[PDB]
DNA sequence: GCTTATCCCCTTAAGGGGATATATATATATATATCCCCTTAAGGGGATAG
DNA sequence: GCTTATCCCCTTAAGGGGATATATATATATATATCCCCTTAAGGGGATAA
């Protein structure tokens, strides 16, 4: 949890968690109703994923964001 | 002219009306600048300038009881100035579903912040008869009803800018109160979130009562408080008109898709579906946009509040004109053939596709579907024996008899 | 799209319905253009383009029944969008009570301007046996409008006007009630409409004639006549008929009826009817049972009185003794404005008479006349009733009236 | 500041911000390097909006995002 | 009929109007509802008579007023 | 034309001499040295207005009045 | 006896002086919302491998 | 056996360009409703000089 700025920074950061939480991709996309690959690509190349997915993840992640000055 | 809306002693904003009769809006900076800020509905989120969209008018419309039945009674009993939304409110700005307070700019005064008057055991049968055929109350919905305060064993009346606590519905069909109670208790028996309802009696009137989750007594018990809430249709900002789907309102689809934004996304959905399967085994044909509300939290957050106004259309079955065959689910289903809604012929197979289309973990639906594959034979007697002797014993042999007919689709499987 | 508004084939001004609600009218240049131009409803006088008033809505709203239980079928039988004055006046927004027509800006249609369906008995009846379980009918409770054509009634057609109003059995039996009210009502000099009852098979109903619709000299055309109610006078919604809501009563009406064509004779017939109601026992005389005539240039005269029904037919023998009866509207008094049958004695009308400076002599006269003629009237109506008229209502009402009339000869 | 759990929420908010600062929906797309249209597409229907996009906008707003538990 | 240009004529007219019919100032204010001290006063000083009093004075005599192009 | 019956029935036609004749209260009275108030007031409240005034606004409008028959 | 102009008492206030809160109508600019085009690519099914 | 990265098949729309239509804002003449101050008095009761 710090001051973000890049797409890739959010990706690395999320896995940091999903994994360290024990959870994984295989199941992630199983619950929020998406595709495995999706989380997968998005994970490594999030520069082109969209925000509508950015959130579907935050759900199967018990996590979310907000803006900050 | 400029009905200033408030939210629990907080100058939210001003609702102005132009000469031509326009329904605009503008938020007070004071409300902006707070860490808390939240729009009355996501239909009209925060911003720094007069609004103009239709929602500015819609949201306010759902506020006041939908029935023109009552509307006319409004201008009538209260010296209004038009059947227009802004007007009926201009005067009855006191009580309003959701944290709404409408009072002009000539009453910043500290009107009665807390005051009421207990009702006699007779007036409890009098005030009703008064609704059916400062009483500053307004309840939006289906037939003849209003809200009231409750303190211990009394039944006072909101006076001044003071809210209420309970809901009080009346019989319509041959019975309504008897149908509203029956359906609600079984909700707490199937893991559904519903309010605490009873059947307070007053002379010769079997009345209904409900606990408004929008109303909650703070710890201190020294001040009662409302809670900003709205129903789906409102969220976006639509008129009562398009309530039902076949008429152009939001459906199971738009819904779910909007549940994903919930601050509690997966639950609201889970339960939502669960409820859709329930409204199937009972014949709740009334499941529309103005029954599924959402709370409103700072910053734009929201979740799926308890489901209300629930009711089944099984009373007028069997030995009556309308039969279960013609009954149709409020919300549309996805089948192989366009959409299907005919409750009677709706097997899980369909629900299964649905969950499949909205991409809801099939297993998650199963857990829900399967849950109603063995809890009925029991869950029933559990609430069947929790009802007094006076309650009509012909509202149970009609609903249940049929609820176990469609239940076969679940028993012959799981 | 905006809705248009003609006045028997003339362009008046299309209204500008808007989402937000800010309804804006206008003046079909060809209406303001004619020297005999007459506004829609006094409330909405005669001026230029946009009209920044509210009476606007109000008006277009009163185009529907005051009984709210009636505003909801148009969104059903013809599948409207809403029940607002905009969606409730699209499908059946053609024939409006009075003479004004409403239709969008995309449908300048002219179906058979005239055409009648010579109904049979089973048929005539049919249409009515359905009014329980493109025209406007509303003035008391539940009533429809037909087209009396000769000896047999017939369903209208296209933008064809209605000649009558068929009041269905609502007051355990209103039909024989209002019928009586009239024959005997006009019997005392009151200028009212000559209606006649209607029978078909086994059903009974009421049949009144219009007064804002008339056959020209040669019987070729039947023009609706410009008219309106006292509500759409100062821009009010149907919820204000009585006074318990805030409507025009026997005080405001008076200040206003003064600017009439027949300023004089009208004021008279008024007070008259007033005491008329008292005696006969009518108590449903709300602000909407009054109608003027939207004459050219903007003038107005009192039309023949209507929707009269006394509570006498039902009193005491159920659960509402005589004590329980208050005149539709309120008349001045000593302790505010009394409104009690038994309390309202002659002396009262007198006082309430001088309150407005209404010619005392005249009042005296009225009270007198009725008093004296009343006796005959009743009889003349009793000896002129159908061979089955329910003697109950007959004697019931008849008796009370005399008891009231008693509060006359003993004073005048 | 304010937790968020959806596409719209995002925008509804970043919108307020823009409005607070009193800038022009135009100088944004320019000051940074993208179209002024998107600037609008984003503030009305940012759903299938580009991820990187977001930052660009964010970065202009003299703002940053953060992950909240 | 004729063209009315001043407050004097305006009434000067109505005056001759109830004389040629045999009506007194105190007998017209009756059938209408105002006094004789008004009708009269009006006659000799009709300049400051309110329009009401104006029209009303008319009702009595069964009159009607209208403008006319001043050409 | 049309027969006038009340102070109001008149105030209505007077609002035609402006919107149709272009002139406005801001000037109608500028020519007769009177206050726009009476005008504005008159337009919506023609009862309180007195005749002498009525005529200043009557003539200043290139219009004259007269009597007729109330039949 | 009948018609008519003053006057007393009194409340409301039109109307002139002098001055201000709402109105159609309008032009530099500002401006958030749309269109045909165009295309690189994301989630969607379904699915195998370094 | 399992989590994770690719990969084809495949629909659509976002973003760029350029450009435009629909708002919306600080201006700016010109215009019906008002506001407190203050002076002759007109229209109601009631009455009577002439």
């Amino acid at each position: 949890f710090q001051k973000i700025y890049s797409p890739t920074q959010l990706a690395n950061a999320m896995k940091l968690v999903r994994q360290q939480n024990g959870w994984t991709q295989s199941e992630l996309a199983k619950k929020i109703g998406i595709k495995q690959a999706t989380i997968s690509n998005f994970e490594n190349n999030p520069d082109n994923t969209t925000l509508t997915t950015f959130f579907k993840i935050l759900q199967s992640l018990e996590l979310s964001m907000t803006l900050c000055d | 002219p400029k009905l200033v809306t408030w939210m629990n002693n907080q100058r939210v904003g001003e609702l102005t009306k132009l000469a031509n009769g326009a329904h605009t809006f503008k938020y007070a900076p004071e409300w902006l600048a707070s860490r808390y800020a939240r729009p009355l509905s996501l239909s009209l989120p925060l911003q720094r300038g007069n609004i103009t969209s239709d929602a500015v008018f819609n949201f306010f419309d759902n506020l006041l009881p939908d029935s023109p039945i009552v509307r006319d009674r409004i201008v009538k009993r209260y010296h209004a100035k038009s059947r227009q939304p802004f007007d009926l409110l201009s005067e009855i700005g006191r009580d309003s579903v959701g944290a709404v307070t409408l009072i002009p700019e000539d009453e910043t005064v500290t009107h009665p912040i807390m005051a009421w008057e207990k009702l006699t055991e007779a007036r409890l049968e009098e005030v009703l008869t008064a609704y059916k055929a400062d009483f500053r109350i307004s309840v939006a919905g289906a037939q003849e009803k209003t809200a009231l305060l409750r303190i211990g064993n009394d039944w006072c009346i909101p006076k001044g800018i003071t809210p209420t606590t309970h809901i009080i519905k009346l019989p319509i069909l041959s019975q309504s109160v008897d149908n509203e109670y029956y359906c609600l208790l079984l909700a707490k028996e199937l893991g559904l979130n519903v309010p605490d309802a009873e059947i307070i009696k007053a002379g010769n009137v079997r009345a209904l009562a409900v606990e408004r989750f929008d109303r909650r007594w703070n710890a201190e018990r020294t001040v009662l408080l409302r809670l900003p809430q709205e129903d789906m249709c409102q969220t976006f900002g639509l008129p009562s008109s398009v309530k039902y789907e076949s008429d152009g309102g939001p459906g199971i689809a738009r819904i779910m898709a909007f549940l994903m934004g919930s601050s509690e996304a997966l639950k609201d959905r889970y339960d939502f579906m669960k409820f859709q399967v329930f409204q199937w085994l009972i014949g709740a044909t009334q499941g529309h946009a103005k029954n599924f509300s959402v709370f409103i939290q700072a910053g734009g957050s929201y979740r799926l509040t308890p489901f209300y106004d629930i009711i089944s259309a099984f009373p007028v079955l069997g030995g009556t004109g309308i039969h279960i065959s013609d009954l149709k689910l409020a919300m549309g289903l996805n089948a192989s053939k366009g959409k299907k809604t005919a409750i009677d012929k709706i097997y899980p197979r369909h629900f299964l596709a649905t969950a499949k289309v909205l991409r809801f973990p099939e297993v998650q639906m199963h857990e829900i579907l399967s849950d109603f594959a063995r809890m009925i034979p029991a869950a029933l007697d559990n609430v069947k024996t929790s009802l007094p002797t006076d309650f009509p014993e012909n509202v149970v042999t009609a609903v249940e008899s049929n609820v176990l007919r469609l239940h076969g689709r679940l028993s012959r499987e799981y």
